[PDB]
């Protein structure tokens, strides 16, 4: 059981990660109420395209780590940048057994101002920036998110980073085979990540080029 | 490549990357893939060049030959039909990848012909490397009866999402508007990748490569 | 790979009413030599001058076929054939034998004798013209050419001075390549002289 | 490549030897089959392949050349022409449905004037040719195992002015060169030489 | 790819998907599968789009020099017999799953199914492509014969959801047609307007358990949705 | 590659290009392709330049902890017969390395090809590399057994240049070695596009 | 699955008399998108004098830079305090691409720095580790484009002209700027921007430089 | 193989086909897939018999020690946690699709699907084996949540069967069990009786009209069913 | 099986014959690489495999013979014994992680008694062995390319009675005929023969 496509983009003190609400059994579309942004302690979310099964294990054994960690010993807890560093070599650690955590994980947080947002490959490819996405998300939503980036290049507001990312998820929506229009947003702020109730977007299918007479092949 | 029509109330508006590699080399920065198939109709082409030029002059030929036995302007059902019928008689193996734009009598018409025959008629339409970046910026801005202004701005903003977002797609935007009337083809439209640090000219002075034999020849 | 095969590298060039088209010498089979005195070009007309890259077998045959077809041209005609052509004739040729190719790279410098306009061709093996303001170039030292010939060459340039960063172009990319090498050829055509250099190198 | 061609080209004679070894597998049927087929009075042709297509191949231009001769009243063609047919008939093979004919000539001749009014080459002509038809007009060329070691021997010691005396004395090392150096016992060499003369068959080296 | 004709009494409703998808990407989101042969007898489209579309327009081209020839109009038989052929002529070079619908004046309403190899199957009711395999059980249920045209139409597109809405493959629009005696209805139900899709159905509002917080009680409560909880 | 040792009364010269060439496009011009060991012993790299600069420096800390162990420099032949054991213990872990450790012992001078394969030779005479074939014909015309220091040299070097010349992946500079009772000394450094113009002056 | 994915991009490094610059692409290239523009993971501080440049897969370059840093880190505790030379990393670098042989780290490493005279030295390894010490070079999807070019400018080895007289800090850091602004017109996977590095006795100074954005 | 757990309020029903098929014969007629781990927490089996049998006995017994040692009961959670665990260790190994189903009295009627690859999601339904896919259709028209024990096994069975009629793999009895606050019903459905099949379908009494005789008329009539006809 | 060893076995002596080819894919090194090496006075064995492991194993064999001689006190093991000894470490190699020692031995000796008390075979003894560990006791045996020529030679020839000078003749053909035959040059042979004396090496055949 796989998951879609994530897409992840940092505004002024957060981040917003959203993702459709999936799992697919290859082409079969089995489970659309799945919660697949999953909370890693306090600071931190987690979400992740690719093997639900191996994402679950992860997402598991690295929540565990966290709240030992804390629960044990008398320490703050780990920032974002400290968690995906473990997430990080997690995976990197499961590939080099040839036993891969074989998903493209994306991760948020914030601990201060201090905002986080990464993504890691099944082979343990790490990469930071202001605006990621798996899956399908990265050939189709990332260069909006990204001509959204360059655009208010001082940083987007959460209403402005909101509206770019239903513009993203609308397109993923159409054009990505293995998603529905049902999706939930992480946001992670200075109090911490939240995760939205599910939502829909709204979709134009009435184009006058989409009529029957014109798509006609005779 | 990246290639991209679309559908605006007077006709239609292709456009194009002008990147043409071989493997990971950028042979040529400006090449044009905007070919001319008729007065009316306009052809962008992704895949390999060799069989989009070929397929698209053998059509563009067919068409104008056509154009006198009717003394009609072409018809981009025609043109279509003709590039059909030629790309699936060679299984997919002729691996032209068209966008073929037009505007006849019926009004502005805009298909895709993938490698294997298939054709899709449809309102704005991608091709190539970059057409899925294309894509998404064409699925989120267009809508129904823009102005030639709003549709070219649209589409020059889809091929710069190839452009950046993909490695194969380069350069400048060609741009062109296919309208009831007339055919404008506006090369660099857009020149988003202008030049980062002037060229230093390193100066090698006349007699400096050592040469065994010389042999001039006068005209 | 069968281009590799036999070795070379051509490249042209484009200044202010000239080009510069200039092959290396080598001939080998993959690692091995056979001959350092195996320049790519050959010579239309006055005003064209194209090198041929690839299985020498084919750069052979192929070329043997250009030199029919365009005497062919010469006699029914009655006028040199024009770079436009020429080029355009070569990559129907090529493109006739998609399907079994010629695996050839046919460089095309040309020259109008009237405007002075440079007209450049690198088809690649199916005919596939790209057709440059500046130079272009083929064979084993292809990447190692762009590299160079990028760096070195401006626009408005004369004869003289860009025959010698077509030939520095040439040689410091032969070092860096094993199939090419063995000095090189280079071609100078003007509207008014056409100079063939013999230019030394490494013997590698 | 178990069956050694060399060929050598100076002032006024081209050299040509080429292995004796007739093998079927690992087996030395002899050491006395000659490969070096002669076209002409003044052109042989060192060919070195699998007995079928080199005989089909080197009897194919033997024939082609004759019948040019009887068509033309006795005229004896160039050798830069029969090299550029061989070549082109070797071409032809590779686009076709019976495939290369898999034979590595080292194609040498010596253009006499043909009449009075020959302007073209006169002296000794040796070409180099693949089984695709890589012709290459060469100073000195070889195939089979033993020819880079006397590729590199005739770099060394060929220069293009030496006699028909300094000739046999250097084509001896070549011969011995591929002799102590190649396991495939090339061990008896047929070297014929194409001189102004003709066609001498050197039985002095081997 | 998701296409069904059935028959009810006068004639017969084809109905599909247009989603036409290279695997995992959608290439195109508004393809009509619903292709005419003649007035009356439209042809529905599974499997790679090249081959069928090349194998409608063969096939529409013979359907109209019969048809000009004999002076009248084409038996839909005629359109299923011809479309067989083709499809089992070159059944190991394309990869088409065809439903030739329609209506002629001797038999009405008739609908052949020609699968991948060439068959040719006079049904009631026919289904194609990827998403066929969600409906079978879906018919066997709800599908009940002898419907009038209205119910057939709005049938077809619930099973057309129903289908698109499970399979990856099939999405967008449901094109439908009835072909009758009287004159061709076409029509789109757009994807926001749908009669069934997952999102929308109360079913499958409340998430699943997966998350789960940390708690000192194997009481399962619902998802973690706040750091601060 | 190619790379060329032999045996005489004066010594044993050893002999290389300088060129590391990935088939097509040449990665580098001057690798040192003479490892120098002990003082009194020249592996020298042909095949994976990996496993050989490796090996052959694993070999000199064997060597080394030989004199401190027996208070006494290794012979060549155990030398070797190291090398060979490793390279016999890892034949079918795909190593790749065509070695000749030379060097002067008690015994004489000794020259020994070491395979991949845990093969080992006492050679006389020996070439390596895709230009060997090259080198070993002009090599096998010159070679006696009672050259003079100069004329072996000038031979070995010839024959590397006779493989650079002809062969694509074998070019660059052709470092000449001497292996004396004294220890090993480089001769030269030529680069071998001088060396045309010095052995073909016209 | 594949367990190795090239990352792509570029590195280059030239040793003056003085100083070592050091260049390495920031474009983190997966398949067919592109991650991130901003990726500085290609160059690695081991020591204040010594880096290590590194391209391929990147999640390998960043396993082997944590790996060289703890045999670095322990070389500090073991020998008291003293920092490893540039040569002592470039043959541990050697050393430990050689322990992993049987299951390469896909990465075509530099190990860049100062010797103890204060000469600048660059090493360049393959995957396997093959050390070979160098003056200019670069691996990568533009080692083709750079390596040629350079190769011109610094050796003159075709020019009958007098070799240029030294070339200073300034004049290296402006040909390797010409030489990558060469190199991301004409090579498609090298772009975005460019880290350089311009180590010298008295500490690194990075100064990023930026290329076509395709 | 055709599963299926489905929860009502109290507790759960899990149903099942009761054939194992080695492709296309018929190995075992009546294979119980209803595999007890404890009690009230029984596992459904899809993919080898072999794989989820051994498995379903290495977890059985861990629940047997477990259920020991604690002094009371297991969570449902606890059966598919340890069955997710061993499904994911071998996930490369095996082919096993397991529906951990149960009650215990905290949670009351929980059903995990663990599928292939060692996921494990609490859901209200789970469908598992080769015959699922033409339910999950069958399940979005059909299935309305908050049923009674009663009509959840009725329903089970009608669901069972519309797989089994369609699955060539899935066939034979629809075994079904509740596990609720109660002693587990288990029943026995026989085919002979089962509550939908095609054969005694009226849709699918009228044959399709393939053979047809030799006529003078494009008027398709019936079959040919005489050689004197 | 480029490289042809021979042996036979007569009334008082075993005569060997292997190949001095010493090859680099196709390249004739040299012609004076000696491959019966000798496990005792009395034994010796034609290996004929690639270096390494025809060296790695006549080196075992030979270490793990002359450790037995010290801790059994100078005692000469029978050939038998290490004829034995050979193939159970061949066949043990088969079943291992390193594979075949890919050697093909003949092994040669001649028993002569140890004490006063030794009942044993007096007299020579060959054994021909695989790569396997296939050992058998034999009159006359060969590896190589040449086998199969000198198989059938000897079968001819070959008395069980013939002297020691009448054993040069017979060798010389054997060897003479994998020279005419074989186009792998095995073109100098190491002949040596095992009498009650010890090893000696025949100079006069190669």
């Amino acid at each position: 059981a796989s998951g879609g496509s994530v897409i992840a983009i940092k505004y002024k003190g957060g981040v917003l990660m959203a993702a459709d609400t999936l799992l697919s059994y290859g082409s079969l579309a089995k489970w659309p109420n799945i919660p697949r942004i999953r909370l890693l302690g306090s600071h931190s979310a987690v979400c992740a395209t690719g093997s639900y099964a191996d994402f679950q294990m992860m997402a598991k054994q690295v929540e565990d780590n966290i709240e030992r960690q804390k629960m044990y010993h008398n320490v703050d807890e780990l920032s974002p940048s400290e968690v995906f560093s473990y997430l990080h070599r997690s995976i990197y650690q499961k590939r080099c057994d040839f036993d891969p955590c074989l998903c493209q994980m994306v991760f948020i947080g914030v601990r201060d101002g201090e905002t986080f947002l990464a993504g890691v490959d099944d082979v343990g490819t790490r990469w930071e920036d202001d605006c990621i996405a798996t899956g399908y998300g990265a050939y189709i939503a990332l260069p909006l998110l990204r001509q959204a980036l360059e655009k208010n290049p001082d940083g987007l507001s959460r209403g402005e980073a909101m509206r770019i990312l239903t513009d993203c998820l609308r397109v993923l929506f159409y054009r990505e085979c293995r998603a529905i229009n049902k999706f939930q947003v992480a946001d992670a702020a200075s109090d911490g990540v939240r995760i939205s109730e599910p939502f829909d977007v709204e979709t134009h299918w009435e184009y006058e080029g989409y009529c029957f007479e014109k798509t006609a092949i005779i | 490549t990246t290639i991209v029509g679309v559908v605006y109330r007077d006709g239609v508006v292709l456009g194009a990357d002008t990147r043409a590699t071989e493997g990971s080399i950028v042979a040529d920065k400006r090449c044009r893939k905007i070919h001319y198939m008729a007065p009316n109709i306009m052809c962008c082409g992704a895949g390999t060049s060799a069989d989009t030029e070929a397929v698209t002059n053998m059509v563009s030929s067919h068409l104008a030959l056509h154009r006198l036995e009717t003394g009609k302007q072409s018809r981009v059902l025609e043109a279509l039909t003709l590039l059909k019928r030629h790309l699936y008689r060679y299984q997919g193996h002729v691996s032209a990848a068209l966008v073929l734009g037009g505007v006849d009598v019926e009004g502005p018409f805009l298909a895709t012909i993938a490698p294997h025959g298939s054709t899709d008629r449809l309102p704005f339409v991608t091709m190539g490397s970059g057409s899925i970046a294309a894509m998404a910026q064409l699925e989120a801005a267009y809508k129904d009866n823009m102005t030639c202004e709003e549709a070219k701005e649209l589409v020059a903003s889809a091929i710069r999402k190839g452009i950046f977002n993909d490695p194969y797609s380069g350069t400048q935007v060609d741009v062109c508007v296919i309208t009831k009337d007339k055919t404008e083809l506006t090369i660099g439209y857009d020149k988003p990748n202008e030049r980062m640090y002037p060229r230093q000219e390193v100066l090698l002075p006349p007699g400096t490569t050592p040469v065994l034999k010389e042999e001039i020849r006068q005209l | 790979s069968i281009m590799a095969y036999s070795g070379g590298s051509v490249m042209a060039m484009a200044g202010k009413e000239c080009f510069v088209i200039i092959s290396d010498n080598r001939l080998g089979e993959q690692l091995k030599t056979i001959s350092t005195e195996v320049p790519k070009l050959h010579v239309v007309n006055d005003s064209i001058v194209y090198g041929l890259t690839g299985l020498r077998t084919d750069q052979q045959t192929f070329a043997n076929k250009v030199q029919f077809r365009t005497e062919m041209y010469k006699l029914r005609e009655e006028r040199d054939i024009t770079g436009k052509a020429f080029a355009a004739m070569i990559t129907s040729m090529l493109y006739e034998a998609r399907f079994g190719p010629w695996f050839v790279e046919p460089v095309i410098g040309s020259i109008d004798k009237s405007t002075g306009e440079v007209y450049l061709c690198a088809t690649d093996l199916i005919g596939a013209p790209c057709e440059p303001e500046d130079y272009v170039c083929a064979g084993t030292a292809a990447e190692s050419l762009h590299g160079m010939c990028e760096a070195l060459w401006r626009p408005g340039m004369s004869p003289e001075e860009l025959f010698e960063i077509a030939a520095q172009a040439m040689l410091s990319a032969c070092d860096r390549d094993s199939l090419s090498g063995y000095g090189a050829v280079a071609m100078i055509v003007t509207k008014d002289k056409v100079t063939t250099r013999l230019i030394k190198g490494r013997k590698d | 490549m178990a069956e050694t061609a060399i060929a050598f080209r100076c002032k006024d004679y081209v050299m040509v030897a080429a292995a004796g070894l007739n093998a079927f597998y690992y087996i030395k049927i002899t050491d006395a089959e000659d490969k070096i087929t002669q076209l002409d009075t003044h052109q042989l042709v060192a060919c070195t392949g699998e007995n079928g297509p080199r005989v089909n191949f080197t009897e194919y231009i033997k024939c082609n050349l004759a019948l040019n001769r009887m068509r033309q009243h006795g005229r004896h063609s160039s050798c830069e022409s029969t090299a550029n047919f061989m070549r082109n008939c070797l071409a032809s093979a590779i686009r076709s449905r019976e495939g290369a004919y898999q034979v590595n000539c080292l194609f040498a001749g010596y253009d006499t004037p043909v009449s009075e009014d020959d302007d073209g080459v006169v002296g000794p002509q040796l070409f180099y040719m693949d089984y695709l038809g890589t012709l290459q007009a060469v100073p000195y060329g070889c195939h089979g195992y033993g020819a880079c070691f006397v590729t590199a021997l005739l770099d060394r010691l060929w220069r293009p002015d030496l006699s028909q005396q300094e000739g046999l004395e250097l084509m001896q090392k070549c011969c011995d060169e591929v002799k102590r150096r190649v396991i495939i016992s090339n061990s008896y060499f047929f070297v014929k030489a194409v001189t102004k003369n003709g066609v001498e068959v050197i039985t002095a080296v081997h | 790819t998701t296409i069904l004709a059935v028959s009810y009494n006068g004639g017969v409703v084809l109905a599909a998907d247009s989603r036409t998808s290279s695997g995992t990407y959608v290439v195109n989101r508004a393809s009509n599968k619903l292709t005419k042969l003649t007035k009356k007898i439209y042809c529905c489209r599974s499997g790679s789009a090249a081959d069928t579309q090349a194998l409608a327009e063969r096939v529409s081209n013979y359907l109209g020099s019969y048809q000009t020839d004999i002076g009248a109009g084409v038996n839909v038989a005629t359109a299923a017999n011809l479309f067989q052929k083709m499809c089992y002529m070159n059944r190991w070079n394309i990869s088409a799953g065809i439903i030739v619908a329609g209506y002629d004046p001797i038999n009405g309403g008739s609908v052949y199914s020609i699968p991948s190899g060439g068959s040719c199957v006079k049904l009631d009711y026919a289904l194609g492509g990827s998403g066929s395999i969600f409906l079978y059980s879906f018919f066997d249920a709800n599908y009940k014969p002898g419907m009038s045209k209205s119910e057939c139409v709005a049938f077809c597109q619930r099973a057309v959801a129903h289908a698109y809405s499970r399979d990856g493959s099939s999405g967008g629009l449901i094109r439908t047609i009835t072909l009758d005696a009287d004159e061709p209805e076409d029509q789109t139900i757009p994807w926001n307007r749908s009669p069934y899709c997952m999102e929308k159905d109360p079913k499958y509002v409340t998430q699943a358990t997966q998350n789960q917080p940390f708690s000192s009680s194997a009481k399962i409560t619902g998802n973690r949705m706040s750091s601060t909880g | 590659t190619t790379t060329l040792a032999f045996r005489f009364n004066g010594g044993i010269i050893v002999a290389v290009d300088s060129r590391a060439s990935t088939g097509q496009y040449i990665a580098s011009q001057t690798v040192m392709k003479v490892l120098e060991i002990n003082d009194y012993l020249l592996g020298t790299l042909a095949g994976g330049a990996a496993d050989c600069q490796y090996w052959e420096r694993v070999l000199g800390m064997e060597c080394r902890l030989w004199e401190l162990r027996n208070g006494s420099r290794i012979t060549v032949a155990a030398a070797s017969k190291i090398l060979a054991n490793i390279t016999y213990a890892y034949r079918n872990h795909g190593l790749s390395m065509g070695t000749m450790v030379a060097g002067w012992d008690q015994f004489g001078p000794s020259l020994y090809y070491v395979d991949d394969k845990g093969s080992r030779v006492k050679q006389d005479l020996f070439s390596v590399g895709s230009g060997s074939i090259y080198a070993y014909g002009v090599l096998d015309t010159g070679y006696r057994k009672d050259l003079s220091v100069e004329d072996a040299c000038d031979l070995a070097r010839r024959s590397i240049f006779h493989a650079t010349y002809r062969d694509g992946a074998s070019g660059g500079i052709v470092t000449v070695y001497h292996v004396h009772e004294k220890g090993w000394t480089k001769i030269s450094r030529d680069d071998q596009t001088k060396l045309y113009h010095r052995y073909f002056p016209s | 699955w594949s367990p190795y994915q090239d990352n792509g991009g570029t590195t280059a490094a030239i040793a003056g008399k003085d100083f070592v610059i050091l260049a390495g692409d920031t474009r983190l290239n997966g398949d067919f998108c592109l991650h991130s523009r901003h990726d500085q993971s290609k160059i690695f501080q081991l020591t204040p004098y010594t880096y290590m440049a590194s391209n391929g897969m990147q999640a390998d370059r960043l396993q082997l830079q944590q790996m060289l840093k703890y045999r670095v880190k322990w070389y500090k505790y073991n020998n008291g305090g003293k920092v490893p030379s540039t040569k002592a990393i470039a043959q541990l670098m050697s050393t430990m691409l050689y322990h992993r042989r049987f299951f390469p780290y896909y990465t075509f490493n530099m190990v860049v720095g100062l010797d103890e005279e204060g000469h600048g030295v660059c090493y360049s390894y393959d995957a396997v580790g093959s050390t070979e010490p160098f003056l200019y070079g670069t691996r990568g999807s533009a080692a083709s484009f750079v390596e040629p070019l350079l190769d011109c400018l610094i050796n003159r080895q075709h020019m009958t002209s007098q070799a240029p007289p030294e070339m200073t800090k300034e004049e290296t850091l402006a040909m390797l700027k010409n030489a990558f602004t060469g190199a991301a017109e004409r090579d498609i996977y090298t772009g975005d921007s460019v880290s350089f590095f311009i180590i010298t006795k008295d500490g690194v100074q990075q100064e990023s430089f930026e290329l076509r954005k395709d």
